[PDB]
């Protein structure tokens, strides 16, 4: 037993590393960035018929133009998604503008190595963030996809996978992925992904889907609408 | 520093506290100390372990403390601690008596108390208090009463239990001797005076060997008085006479 | 910063070892005894006294309070002398407050709660001392003995530090009721010689006394007087 | 005047074996009278009180945190707190506040509780204590009472003559006092009993 | 074990983290300060570890007043941060008092702050130790020397770092009471150019600072042209 | 191995541990390099990408004016320090209304960095940091590391592989001084690139540039940016 | 003040702390909830007996306002702490917004807590879990849980504490629209999932339901008996 | 018992299994570290603190190697063991003294001096974060009714007066021979109180002195003022005791 800040003789924060493996506990997300917005798409990983599926939310908005997945200890995941709600909403307070996606994942991924035990306040974070992230959206750069993770690492990716399946997720992303590929396209994609990834049969209940658009905001898919998508699939 | 902190305030992997069961083993091995709890009263009666013949004898009580109007407790374990708690409790009960103007009712006190306990086992890297207490109080919402706390912070109600050596032993005999609803405080003294005379097995039972305190109303007002050795001898008579009447 | 953890906890069978190790450094301190008389309170104390270089007089472990307060200790002096200075500060705060001069049980109490806290608050050792006060309020004596767990407990006779079961039986088969204060003094001095060695002199031993006139430590030539018997 | 602003009065009186302590009734706002029955002197033990003229909310606060800290110290102490003491508590209650003071300055009355001997002081706001062996008084008519007092007042009087002597000096002094009155109770306190009356008083 | 925190003595009363944080000091480069008739000379052996760095790069002679030069061996960021320490001390005391820190003060408080990193296990010891120097015409010339432990002596020479005995050797055959500092820098180069292993560490930088009357009390580096013509004296007597 | 978990625990080699690890966070880092001449300071650095549709990561960041930086290790330490910087550098300028010089800022970077070196519970940074910029003394390239130790550069490599760039460096670093800007780029380029694998070669979506000079406030060359200075790597 | 990090990552990212509270959960008294279609009910076991307890003083079933209960199992402690916490902000909640918490809102902020003992220096997690009923302002009934971790979600019906597994597998069985079409049934649910696991049955189970609007009753011992021979008399065709 | 340890009893100040505190006894061990022995003697008419004075290497400024420092005008001091602790220690002791004068309006009495330092020296024995001082302080001064005083107080916080005392690597050896001379003594009391110094000092180092390899200071009765002894001061009494 050593500190929370210990650095390995490889120059990794063991809790840091420790954190990222945690991530694999997690459910599979798929982001994709096309060229007529992002999808963001969530395996729900329901453990009993009683359980109340529309009470896991794995995809919530941040703000109207800005929808986040996440991946990994969801309960950690609360106070990184109310820090971008309220950091963007102070930018909209103080200048009256959108904030931009990159911008807001910067934000949160501040907080990430603030942790330890003798700098801090009576009882500051004791360890780091067992979640991962993807931020999609579209701001003035135009549709947009970032990723971080534990580190306070974040990088824009045009599809990426995060969770237990997200190496296999990854490669079939690779494989279908293109730059002029369609908004829908990229829909049907990752739900054919999480489909063969998934240990459960794929239905419009254990999954969830958003999207992000220029033309409109943040919309979570209703179960009528996954159906519909479902039914090529 | 890391390597010295023993860490007082963890899970084991059993989800177990292990500092909060160490200090139950300590409690086990305190003074034996019972409440009884009557229709007309409610009595503590506890084991001295101040008898060296050299002692000096200059309160009214070892271990039994009043706590203010309507309430008194009794503790077994770490003597220094249960000094610390007791002194809290009367000042709990001050702070309400100010705030509201009338008197605390007694599971709100345990309670107030109980939850200091339990922080002590959740934060702060201290060592628990080694206290058990037994609380007798009447107040107008359930009149007579007797709770039971330990280091926990957990507490209950009873209407007659035991801590302290031969716990186990107590409680049996409580069980089978204690009439629910029925027991008068003349009665519930017989009881503690047999309960305590089997439990104190090492040895043969005397006035200067145990403290008894009774809780009753009258007129109107509360009545906390600690028995002279005169009474105690007599109910230790008593006991002795009616041992006599057991077989024919 | 200070550490802010308990240095004594429960072991597994329910003891405070580092308060038990506490009273074993009382254990091996020097001799101390206490007498309740009739009329007065007696304190006496051995001397660890090597040297014929230490200056006797320069520092004392038969202490004042207050006018009618007195202390001696068996155990670690330095210790001591943080809880002479704590006692003294205590009955000064009560006394700002009440104009009464406190009480000596009062005082034991709030003295004992300070040795309680040093056995759980954080990064601290407890006290390894035991005290006897003396002190007389309400026309009346009174002895107590304050143990490193905070437990105080009120005594007719006592005695602390090395060979002090030896001394407990010693004044048990001794001490009277109806016993006097000068006569106290006498039975106080037999109990050091019962482990004392070295041959007693007014200058390595201690004694202080306290009566309705209040607390006083006798002096080098009273010591002197009562040794002529011894 | 803050001290005004309720009005009222309370003195207290020594006599041979026994104490008096009394107060008028009213609890008031300016002109305005709000009750005739405002309760200013408080047990603090079987034979020692205390009585409060000044501001009423000050009166209630004082009484309150008093009795807070007096059920304190006798728990913890073996016994009922000495008048000289409780004095000496209120004196350091008030002091606490010496630069924001409580508008109150108060009488205190009682037996001794082990010898039954006579005690009465008075305090000022910031906790000034001022023992007597005759009287003691504080109001809004404290001149009045003065007068009265130092006219009446006889050494080693009996508890009769206490009682008629500590009633006369109230009922007339406040009758020269717009802001105090509506009534008058007295406590005799005695080694084995206390006494409590109201007077027949005008209502003006 | 005995050896992990300064607030612990090993049972022959000894404070290894202290004594390691000296092994930090005893494996730098050789740093010598000589005293003389007219000030105080600084020379230290600064090896360079890359010929990507800059000529200077790495001081290891600092300005911590006008009339004190600060000459360090150990660990670089530790030296740096004592030298800021000192900076403050002497400003602090300038503020004040209203003149400047006669140097033994100065020398004196420094010391303790190292001193207080030497008692805890909150903080570790300084991986350093350092030489102050002065002159003005009412003290003379001064050259104190401060360890890791925070002990403070006054020296005629001194030297730390890895050839300490070597150098201090070669500073005794000096006569420095009657020498100017403008003799003394010669030496002082002759000296360094002794002590380097040039077998074990292949490239050096010489510096050189002094404070004395020719400086005026001030504390400055040794010109460029008086440093090379010192290192060309110190490399000709190598021979 | 008792001595490598604490930065305040010396080893009995007089050495900390903590540090060490800490410096090995920059090597493992992709390589940067640095270099100037008479009248600028440029910065080139490898973009690691996390997959083939992944951006690659940000190393070259805007601190002022007049000064930037290439960052190894770390990336959320890069950014804290980096903040540091920023903020020190508006200080002046609210202050003084000049620019902060280069050396003082530097400076204060070794300060600050110390301070975790040496207190229970701290840790160092786990970022090295490559520094270009231009004041009154000119262009300048500083390296600084988590040992909190720094040094006045030529030129410089670090990162992974950065060994082989540091030795291009070397070889041709008496030409730097008289360079003019793109011949400047170009040999800065030519460094990164030995720290490549044999097959692979600078790309735009892999090379990130930062210059500042006498005309030139700092500014980040990314993408299809990079081309010109790519062509004619002749 | 106490600044140790507590809770921490281990090799291949547990939180052993949080796995060790769980573990006192699991240890727990067991603890049953059904969401009816206007009603939900809580059951809960034993926990001692004990005939010389004050039965009053040691209810596991905890009204945190007049339209939000809740039950637990784990450290009994630790519950008390999360109740009273809940039912401070039970209050702010209809200060500042004037209709009562959700059950929802509420058990928000009791997961959210739950989390931050998790991730706080000097402290320990919570060793309990929660199951919180009651009804929206709308009429719409609710079932959520909560663990040490700060997870949470909404369930028809659950289990938690010892023999939870079980219980739950029976719930996965027996919970259909025919077994909650009334309010008796609802209840007789409960104790037959109860009537599973505890031992001397039952005898203790103590038992609390809250219909729309009229707030938490509590059954006695001679209402639940009914139940008991009304289930066990039909369990013999 | 008999030498015996559980836990971290001998890393910080708790108690061992026979109530030992292992790190304060390891103290004691750090002031021989140094080498050094130091001897204090009181008569009726002067205290007097000698030690010695090693100066190894030749290129020590030797006027700022010294264990004898000024506490106030009227107060001396011979602090023996670890150098940078002593420092501090009289630094502690220059401000107590400063701030008693400035508060109570007249001078720290030695024993009130070495009272306080040795209070402060008992907080690091009972609190686990830090060391204890491995030094030990003897100082001297003129009570104006108790007259000449040696007090020396210790890392356990132990402090005593004496007619006599010592410090450091011979500390046992001095203690003995200044024993077996007091009491030869009328009225137990030191009278040529230098020479039995420095005769104590050169008996137990087996050295017989030059003038520049001790210090001494002095308070008098008609002196009050703390003095250090130049060289020649020193080598005059050197010369008297070699001669007779
Ligand atoms: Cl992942
Ligand atoms: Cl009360
Ligand atoms: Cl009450
Ligand atoms: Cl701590
Ligand atoms: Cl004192
Ligand atoms: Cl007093
Ligand atoms: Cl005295
Ligand atoms: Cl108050
Ligand atoms: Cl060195
Ligand atoms: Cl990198
Ligand atoms: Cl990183
Ligand atoms: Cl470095
Ligand atoms: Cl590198
Ligand atoms: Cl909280
Ligand atoms: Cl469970
Ligand atoms: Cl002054
Ligand atoms: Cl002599
Ligand atoms: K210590
Ligand atoms: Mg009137
Ligand atoms: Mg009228």
């Amino acid at each position: 037993d050593r500190g929370v800040n210990t650095f390995s003789p490889e120059g990794r924060l063991f809790q840091v590393e420790y954190a990222i493996e945690a991530i694999k506990l997690g459910s599979t997300a798929i982001g994709i960035q096309t060229s007529e917005g992002v999808c963001l798409a969530v395996e729900k990983r329901i453990t009993s018929p009683l359980m109340e599926p529309s009470s896991i939310e794995k995809i919530v908005e941040i703000d109207a133009h800005i929808g986040c997945a996440m991946s990994g200890l969801i309960a950690d995941a609360k106070t990184l998604i109310d820090k971008a709600r309220v950091e963007t909403q102070n930018h909209w307070f103080t200048y009256n503008e959108t904030m931009t996606v990159e911008s807001v994942t910067q934000a949160v991924s501040n907080l990430a190595l603030q942790f330890g035990e003798e700098d801090a306040d009576p009882g500051a974070m004791s360890r780091p963030f067992g979640v991962a992230l993807l931020f999609g959206g579209v701001d003035e750069k135009g549709p947009q996809l970032f990723h971080m993770d534990p580190s306070g690492t974040f990088v824009q990716c045009d599809a990426r996978a995060i969770g237990s399946a997200s190496e296999g997720a990854q490669s079939s992303l690779q494989e279908v992925y293109h730059k002029s590929m369609t908004l829908k396209e990229a829909i049907k994609s990752s739900l054919i992904i999480l489909k063969q990834v998934m240990e459960e049969k794929l239905n419009a209940t254990n999954i969830e889907l958003a999207t992000v658009q220029p033309g409109q905001n943040f919309h979570m898919f209703t179960k009528e609408e996954l159906e519909e998508v479902i039914k090529d699939i | 520093s890391r390597r010295y902190d023993s860490r007082t305030t963890i899970f084991s992997p059993e989800g177990r506290l292990y500092q909060v069961e160490y200090a139950m083993e300590a409690i086990g091995h305190a003074g034996t100390c019972l409440g009884i709890l009557a229709n007309d009263g409610v009595l503590l009666a506890a084991e001295r372990r101040n008898i060296h013949k050299l002692l000096d004898e200059v309160f009214f009580s070892e271990k039994i403390y009043k706590l203010n109007e309507d309430m008194a407790c009794s503790v077994a374990g770490i003597t220094s601690d249960a000094n610390v708690l007791t002194n809290e409790l009367r000042l709990i009960a001050q702070r309400y008596l100010l705030q509201y103007q009338e008197p605390i009712p007694c599971e709100q006190l345990v309670t107030a108390l109980c939850d200091i306990k339990q922080a002590y086992t959740q934060f702060g890297g201290k060592r628990p208090f080694g206290v058990s207490l037994l609380y007798i109080g009447w107040d107008k919402h359930y009149g007579f009463q007797l709770y039971q706390s330990d280091p926990s912070g957990n507490y209950g109600g009873w209407k007659a239990t035991c801590i302290g050596n031969n716990s186990a032993a107590a409680v049996s005999m409580l069980k089978q001797d204690y009439k629910e609803g029925e027991m008068t405080l003349k009665s519930a003294l017989a009881l503690a005076i047999k309960v305590l005379n089997k439990t104190m097995d090492v040895s043969k039972l005397s006035a200067e060997k145990v403290e008894i305190a009774t809780l009753t109303r009258e007129n109107g007002k509360t009545v906390i008085r600690v028995l002279k050795q005169k009474e105690v001898e007599q109910l230790i008579k008593k006991h002795e006479e009616e041992e006599a009447k057991a077989e024919r | 910063r200070g550490y802010s953890f308990s240095l004594t906890t429960f072991s597994p069978s329910g003891k405070l070892v580092q308060i038990e190790y506490a009273l074993a450094a009382v254990a091996g301190g020097a001799p101390s005894v206490g007498i309740k008389a009739a009329n007065g309170v007696v304190l006496a104390t051995e001397k660890k006294q090597k040297s014929i270089l230490y200056d006797e007089r320069s520092v004392h472990k038969v202490e004042p309070i207050t006018k009618h307060i007195g202390l001696v200790y068996s155990g670690m002096g330095p210790d001591y002398r943080v809880l002479v200075h704590r006692a003294r500060k205590l009955a000064q705060q009560y006394y700002l407050v009440y104009q009464e001069p406190i009480p000596t049980a009062q005082l034991v109490q709030r003295v004992a709660s300070v040795m309680q806290e040093y056995t759980q608050s954080g990064g601290v050792r407890p006290f390894g001392v035991s005290l006897l006060i003396c002190g007389w309020n309400e026309g009346r004596p009174y002895l107590f003995q304050s143990d490193p767990s905070g437990a105080y407990f009120a005594w007719k006779a006592t005695a602390m530090g090395k060979n002090y079961v030896n001394g407990k039986t010693f004044l048990e088969k001794r001490y009277n009721e109806d016993l006097e204060l000068e006569d106290a003094i006498h039975t106080a001095i037999l109990t050091l010689k019962e482990s004392f060695e070295g041959q007693m002199t007014e200058d390595n031993i201690e004694v202080g006394i306290c009566n309705e006139a209040g607390f006083r430590r006798l002096t080098p030539t009273e010591v002197k007087d009562y040794l002529a018997a011894i | 005047s803050i001290m005004s602003y309720n009005g009222g009065a309370v003195m207290a009186m020594k006599g041979k074996n026994c104490v008096a302590i009394a107060a008028d009734r009213r609890f008031g706002i300016q002109a305005q009278m709000v009750t005739t029955d405002f309760q200013k002197i408080f047990p603090m033990g079987d034979r020692l009180y205390i009585g409060l003229a000044g501001l009423a909310t000050d009166v209630q606060t004082v009484a309150q945190r008093l009795k807070f800290r007096l059920n304190l110290y006798e728990l913890k102490e073996g016994r009922q707190i000495k008048p000289y003491t409780l004095m000496s508590m209120v004196a350091n209650l008030l002091y606490e506040k010496r630069f924001g003071p409580y508008y109150t300055e108060p009488v205190i009355a009682g037996l001794d509780p082990k010898t039954f001997k006579p005690f009465i002081c008075s305090l000022d706001l910031i906790g000034c204590p001022m023992v007597t062996d005759d009287f003691v008084v504080s109001g809004t008519c404290a001149e009045q009472m003065y007068g009265m007092c130092e006219s009446l007042w006889e050494p080693n009087m009996d508890p009769d003559h206490l009682f008629e002597t500590i009633s006369q000096a109230m009922l007339n002094a406040v009758d020269r006092d717009a802001v105090s009155g509506m009534g008058v109770i007295v406590h005799i306190i005695e080694k084995d009993k206390i006494t409590t009356r109201t007077l027949k008083a005008r209502m003006d | 074990g005995y050896d992990l925190s300064a607030s612990t003595f090993s049972p022959d009363g000894r404070v290894f983290q202290v004594e390691y944080a000296m092994k930090a000091v005893e494996n730098s480069s050789t740093a010598i300060g000589i005293r003389c008739k007219d000030g105080v000379v600084f020379g230290v052996e600064k090896l360079v570890l890359s010929k990507l760095y800059e000529e200077g790069s790495n001081k290891r002679l600092f300005n911590v007043d006008r009339h004190v030069g600060m000459a360090v061996a150990g660990l670089l960021a530790d030296a740096r941060s004592l030298a800021d320490i000192a900076r403050e001390e002497a400003s602090n005391f300038r503020s004040n008092f209203g003149y400047n820190i006669p140097l033994k003060h100065l020398a004196d408080r420094v010391a303790m702050y190292v001193h207080a990193y030497t008692l805890y296990s909150a903080v570790r010891p300084f991986g350093c130790s350092f030489m102050l120097g002065s002159y003005s015409v009412n003290d003379g010339a001064q050259l104190y020397m401060i360890d890791p432990s925070g002990v403070s002596y006054g020296y005629w020479g001194c030297a730390i770092g890895k050839a300490r005995q070597a150098a201090k050797t070669e500073i005794e055959k000096l006569q420095m009471k009657e020498m100017t500092c403008r003799d003394i820098v010669k030496e002082v180069a002759k000296i360094i150019y002794i002590v380097h292993d040039e077998v074990k560490d292949k490239a050096f930088e010489l510096e050189l600072s002094w404070v004395g009357e020719l400086t005026n009390g001030r504390h400055e580096i040794v010109p460029k042209d008086i440093r090379e013509e010192a290192e060309k004296y110190a490399k000709e007597s190598l021979k | 191995n008792q001595y490598d978990n604490d930065v305040t625990v010396w080893s009995p080699q007089g050495r900390i541990h903590q540090i060490e690890y800490a410096m090995e966070a920059v090597k493992q880092g992709s390589a940067t390099v640095g270099l100037k001449s008479k009248t600028h300071a440029v910065l080139v650095a490898l973009k690691r990408a996390q997959s083939e549709l992944a951006a690659h990561q940000k190393k070259i960041l805007h601190v002022d004016n007049h000064i930037g930086i290439s960052i190894a290790g770390l990336t959320a330490d890069a950014r804290l320090l980096c903040n540091f910087m920023r903020q020190e550098c508006l200080d002046s300028r609210f202050v003084f209304d000049r620019p902060l010089p280069v050396s003082r800022l530097v400076s204060l970077i070794g300060s600050k960095t110390q301070i975790p070196t040496q207190r229970y519970g701290r840790r160092p940074y786990g970022v090295g940091l490559l520094i270009a910029g231009y004041d009154d003394m000119g262009p300048h390239i500083f390296q600084t590391c988590p040992s909190a130790n720094y040094f006045d550069c030529r030129a410089m490599s670090i990162g992974a592989r950065s060994q082989s760039a540091r030795t291009y460096l070397e070889r041709h670093m008496s030409e730097f001084m008289e360079c003019n800007l793109n011949e400047l780029v170009k040999h800065g380029l030519r460094a990164l690139r030995e720290t490549l694998p044999a097959e692979q070669d600078l790309t735009t979506k892999n090379v990130s540039i930062g210059i500042v000079g006498k005309d030139l406030e700092f500014t980040i060359y990314d993408d299809d940016d990079v081309s010109p200075f790519l062509e004619g790597l002749e | 003040s106490y600044d140790r990090a507590i809770t921490v990552f281990s090799p291949d990212g547990h939180l052993f702390q949080v796995e060790y509270a769980q573990e006192a959960v699991k240890k727990g008294s067991t603890a049953v909830g059904v969401r009816g279609r206007d009603i939900v009910v809580l059951g809960v076991e034993k926990k001692s007996v004990a005939k010389l307890q004050d039965e009053r003083t040691v209810r596991k079933i905890c009204a945190l306002d007049d339209n939000v209960c809740m039950a637990f199992a784990g450290l009994t402690a630790d519950a008390r702490i999360v109740i009273n916490r809940a039912r401070v902000e039970c209050q702010s909640h209809r200060l500042t917004v004037e209709d009562p918490v959700t059950v929802e809102y509420i058990t928000r902020y009791i997961a959210s807590l739950k989390q931050r003992y998790t991730q706080s220096n000097g402290r320990r997690p919570f060793g309990i879990s929660a199951l919180i009923v009651g009804f929206d302002f709308d009429g719409t009934p609710r079932l959520y849980q909560t663990d040490p971790s700060g997870t949470y979600h909404a369930w028809k019906a659950n289990a938690i504490g010892r023999g939870a597994k079980s219980v739950r597998e029976f719930l996965e069985k027996n919970y259909t629209d025919e077994a909650i079409e009334t309010d008796d049934l609802t209840i007789k649910l409960v104790i037959k999932a109860l009537l599973e696991v505890v031992q001397s049955g039952g005898k203790n189970i103590e038992l609390a339901v809250m219909r729309r609007d009229q707030s938490l009753k509590i059954l006695n011992p001679e209402e639940i008996e009914k139940y008991v021979a009304e289930i066990e008399k039909e369990k013999e065709e | 018992s008999r030498g015996s340890s559980a836990g971290f009893d001998r890393h910080i100040t708790i108690f061992s299994p026979e109530g030992r505190l292992y790190q304060v006894e390891y103290a004691f061990k750090a002031i021989n570290q140094g080498g050094l022995t130091s001897v204090a003697v009181r008569g009726k008419d002067c205290a007097v603190i000698v030690t010695q004075k090693k100066v190894p290497d030749k290129l020590l400024d030797s006027s700022t190697v010294t264990h004898l420092f000024k506490i106030t005008e009227n107060i001396g001091c011979v602090m023996t063991g670890m150098t940078a602790d002593s420092r501090s220690q009289v630094q502690r002791a220059r401000y107590e003294a400063a701030n008693w004068k400035y508060k109570y309006g007249y001078e720290i009495p030695v024993d009130m001096l070495c009272k306080r330092i040795a209070d402060i020296s008992q907080v690091y024995t009972q609190n686990a974060e830090m060391r204890p001082l491995g030094c030990c302080m003897i100082l001297i001064g003129i009570d104006e009714e108790q007259g000449p005083q040696v007090y020396k107080c210790d890392p356990a916080g132990y402090y005593c007066g004496f007619k006599a005392t010592a410090a450091g690597v011979k500390q046992t050896e001095s203690t003995s021979f200044l024993e077996k001379k007091v009491k030869k003594k009328f009225d137990w009391t030191f009278e040529q109180t230098v020479e039995t110094a420095i005769t104590c000092l050169s008996t137990v180092l087996s050295i017989d002195f030059k003038p520049s390899e001790i210090e001494v200071g002095v308070v008098t009765v008609e002196n009050p003022k703390f003095r250090i002894l130049t060289e020649a001061e020193i080598d005059a009494h050197l010369v008297a005791l070699a001669e007779r």
